[PDB]
RNA sequence: GGCGACACACGUGCUACAAUGCCCACUACAAAGCGAUGCCACCCGGCAACGGGGAGCUAAUCGCAAAAAGGUGGGCCCAGUUCGGAUUGGGGUCUGCAACCCGACCCCAUGAAGCCGGAAUCGCUAGUAAUCGCGGAUCAGCCAUGCCGCGGUGAAUACG
RNA sequence: CGCCUCCUAAAAGGUAACGGAGGCGCCCAAAGGUCCCCUCAGGCGGGACGGAAAUCCGCCGGAGAGCGCAAGGGUAGAAGG
């Protein structure tokens, strides 16, 4: 359980492994490597001890993270689901959010074809 | 103890990345961890991480009064 | 699958699955019947029943005419069978010389 | 990529501009 | 003996702060450990691999002594189940080791636990014991990823001369078993 | 959504039977046909019956529901699953 | 308010599944059109959408403007990935009296299906097909991946 | 149609009916001898995957479990493990 909870693949560049954390993309993974000053290049497998607790130090503490970033988004929910408002309700039915189509489509949310 | 099926304890300093240092026992002498009892949230007070929010939301939004009366 | 278009009418299911009933006259052949449509329609003089359906080997294009819309649907589905086997048959008709 | 706006590539495509593509 | 931090935290902090707690007038009515044992329920052994050889080497240093395999005492079918089958280890830590073993829980496992948010107030037995249940063994620091062929849990027995949850509670607390509520 | 720089929306005909509310001590029922309105943080406590284009639902509003518009509480399609 | 519904089915398309590829950077070569509460150089704030300044132009002058594929250099190293960009959370910008139903855009986070597609089936014979970008009508904005155009690069094959 | 177990069977034994109910025609190289050690089912509570029931911990629990197979007798002061 490397950084943070989660163990980012070594044999890879840095900047690319920490995108296998859960709320860290392209965009965060470049702010961590320049604020705690170490080359995207290297690979995690070449990292200093000292390199990495830097690493693991910041980006633990920068940003909400792996369950607690999903509890959020679950809290987020939960709650749009409670008050009971229309993109509440269309997650109350498993259906889209966002004011797509449904006559056709529509298929991530609803997952694949359900037979008459 | 019976002999020849049980691994040696002996003493071993666990290394935590808060810069701790633990003088027990283990089957093997030097370990590093990523964290411990000196250092995790849970134990460090309530230490409010990254989220020291006090919600923030939602009476708290606040932008803003200039709405009549 | 099974499409039905009911054209400035309207049908029920219990008409509708009567289409797919009568249609299902043509699996006696047992070739693909792919994507079949049905059309149903209401001229002056009487039901019209339109139907394009594509098989292995062609397609069967077809429309009956009568004053009672089932009796339609039939004369529909004689011409419909007509031609299918017509398609399914016509390849042997010349296996000598 | 050209569905994906968070690239050059995409955004030359949705026609827009931003970080991943500048004016 | 082993001098021991844990051992000798009991001895120093935890023994007096007790007998003030509950005001005890004998010294063996205060609370005492009695024996850690540590169970994997297991049986993800049953045919498949059963060479859990691997899971007995892993508990073997985490607990600094090797298991002894527990078999089934009735023929299941559901689980797939026939009598006399490998389906658990069982270790048995007493004194000097079971200091040890908790000194690590407490200090360095515990804390690796993903999302920990504090152990369970209830898991109390009515009779003072605790009981609580691990998920992972890469939570103790003797074992790496590196060596781990998959992911097995376990259920920790922690046993007290307490005669009440109350006490229990008390002493494991102390001792600085961290609970949520 | 709406742009920060600008207001924070409501149908100034609403607002005024909000306000004229809190001070005579609230609270009646109120019409509306504001969907579009900001549910505003001095409406709380009302339930406020938002038109859906049929009917004028009754909407009690809370603390948690502030930012939303009234048309949010209020669905406009029947909907109860097909077959 | 609805025309935007969503157990399902069909037609048209977009974007892909990747190394003849993807990302970042630097650097090239079009044509047809459009433009006065209109196109907006250039400077400034902001990661950015955009906001503020503010010069020019009834426009072979001034602007939209960058063409993109391409070229040079650097990363990825065959992995559901630096493929793919769906879905969802959060934060914003703009038009507009107003973006709940139901706009577009930007940024953080999310990072689905998909490993080349059964029966069947479409287009195209040369500057064509394939691939690449730019404009226009409509239009406040926009659901345009649609339509009508414009060039760039540029094949295979025809016994019969 | 022979053999076993229970009932009928009238508190010794025995006791019939085309009376009431079930089993056998095997098996075990340990499921045999001996020494040593161990004790159950079940109930409540506690414990990752884990469920009514897998394995673990606590308390209660004389035997209701086990004893290859029917039934009966026996049996943990073991015949059980
Ligand atoms: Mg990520
Ligand atoms: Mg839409
Ligand atoms: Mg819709
Ligand atoms: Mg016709
Ligand atoms: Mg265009
Ligand atoms: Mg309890
Ligand atoms: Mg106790
Ligand atoms: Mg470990
Ligand atoms: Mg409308
Ligand atoms: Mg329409
Ligand atoms: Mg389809
Ligand atoms: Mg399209
Ligand atoms: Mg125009
Ligand atoms: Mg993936
Ligand atoms: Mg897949
Ligand atoms: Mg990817
Ligand atoms: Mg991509
Ligand atoms: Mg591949
Ligand atoms: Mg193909
Ligand atoms: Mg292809
Ligand atoms: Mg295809
Ligand atoms: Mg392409
Ligand atoms: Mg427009
Ligand atoms: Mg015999
Ligand atoms: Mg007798
Ligand atoms: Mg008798
Ligand atoms: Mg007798
Ligand atoms: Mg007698
Ligand atoms: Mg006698
Ligand atoms: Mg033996
Ligand atoms: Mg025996
Ligand atoms: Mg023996
Ligand atoms: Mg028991
Ligand atoms: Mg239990
Ligand atoms: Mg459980
Ligand atoms: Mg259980
Ligand atoms: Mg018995
Ligand atoms: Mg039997
Ligand atoms: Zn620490």
């Amino acid at each position: 359980a490397r950084i943070a909870g989660v163990e980012i693949p070594r044999n890879k560049r840095v900047d690319v492994a920490l995108t296998y954390i859960y709320g860290i993309g392209k965009a965060r993974a470049k702010e961590a490597l320049e604020k705690t000053g170490i080359n995207p290049a290297t690979r995690v497998k070449d990292l200093t001890e000292a390199e990495v607790v830097r690493l693991r130090e910041y980006v633990e503490n920068t940003w909400k993270l792996e369950g607690e970033l999903r509890a959020e988004v679950a809290a987020n929910i939960k709650r749009l689901m409670d008050i009971g408002c229309y993109r509440g309700l269309r997650h109350r039915r498993g259906l889209p959010v966002r004011g797509q189509r449904t006559r056709t489509n529509a298929r991530t949310r609803k997952g694949p074809r359900k037979t008459v | 103890m019976k002999e020849g099926i049980h691994p040696k304890l002996v003493p071993a300093r666990i290394i935590c990345g808060c810069g701790n240092v633990i003088e027990t026992y283990s089957t093997k002498p030097e370990i590093y961890v990523e964290v411990c009892s000196k250092c995790h949230p849970f134990y460090t007070g309530q230490q409010r991480f990254v989220d020291t929010e006090g919600r923030v939301e939602r009476f708290q939004r606040r932008y803003g009064d200039s709405y009549r009366k | 699958t099974m499409n039905i278009t009911s054209k400035q009418m309207e049908i029920t299911p219990a008409i509708r699955q009567h289409v797919a009933d009568r249609l299902a006259k043509l699996e006696k052949w047992q070739t693909h019947l792919i994507n079949p449509h049905i059309i149903l329609s209401k001229e002056p003089q009487g039901f019209v029943a339109d139907a394009t359906i594509n098989t292995p080997n062609g397609v069967l294009v077809a429309s009956g005419k009568h004053e009672d819309m089932y009796t339609a649907i039939n004369e529909l589905i004689n011409k419909l069978e007509r031609q299918l086997n017509k398609l399914q048959h016509k390849g042997e008709a010349r296996r000598a010389a | 990529g050209k569905g994906d706006r968070r690239t050059r590539r995409g955004k030359i495509w949705r026609g827009t501009y931003g970080k991943y593509r500048p004016r | 003996p082993l001098d021991v931090a844990l051992k000798r935290k009991y001895y120093e902090e935890v023994r007096p702060e007790l007998i003030r707690r509950f005001g005890y007038q004998n010294v063996w009515e205060v609370p005492r450990l009695e024996k850690v044992v540590i169970n994997q329920g297991l049986g993800e052994a049953k045919e498949d691999a059963r060479i859990l050889e691997k899971a007995a080497q892993e508990l073997a240093l985490i607990t600094g002594q090797k298991p002894a395999v527990t078999r089934a005492k009735k023929s299941i079918s559901n689980f797939k189940l026939r009598k006399g089958m490998p389906i658990g280890l069982r270790v048995t830590l007493r004194r000097d080791r079971m200091w040890i073993f908790l000194e690590k829980l407490l200090n360095v496992a515990l804390p690796r636990i993903r999302d920990f948010r504090g152990l369970n107030p209830n898991s109390f037995d009515g009779r003072g014991n605790y009981n609580l249940g691990l998920r992972e063994q890469l939570i103790f620091p003797e074992i790496t990823y590196d060596m781990v062929d998959a992911l097995r849990g376990m259920d920790i027995a922690v046993v007290t001369t307490a005669e009440t949850d109350e006490e229990a509670r008390a002493l494991l607390e102390l001792l600085g078993f961290p609970f949520r509520k | 959504p709406r742009s920060l720089k600008k207001g924070v929306f409501v149908d100034d005909h609403l607002l005024e039977k909000v306000l004229e509310l809190n001070a005579k001590g609230e609270k009646r029922l109120i019409k509306t046909w504001s969907r579009r309105s900001t549910i505003v943080p001095e409406m709380v406590g009302h339930t406020i019956a938002v038109y859906n284009g049929k009917q004028h639902v009754p909407v009690y509003i809370t603390e948690n529901m502030v930012g939303h518009k009234l048309g949010e509480f209020a669905p406009t399609r029947t909907y109860r699953g097909h077959g």
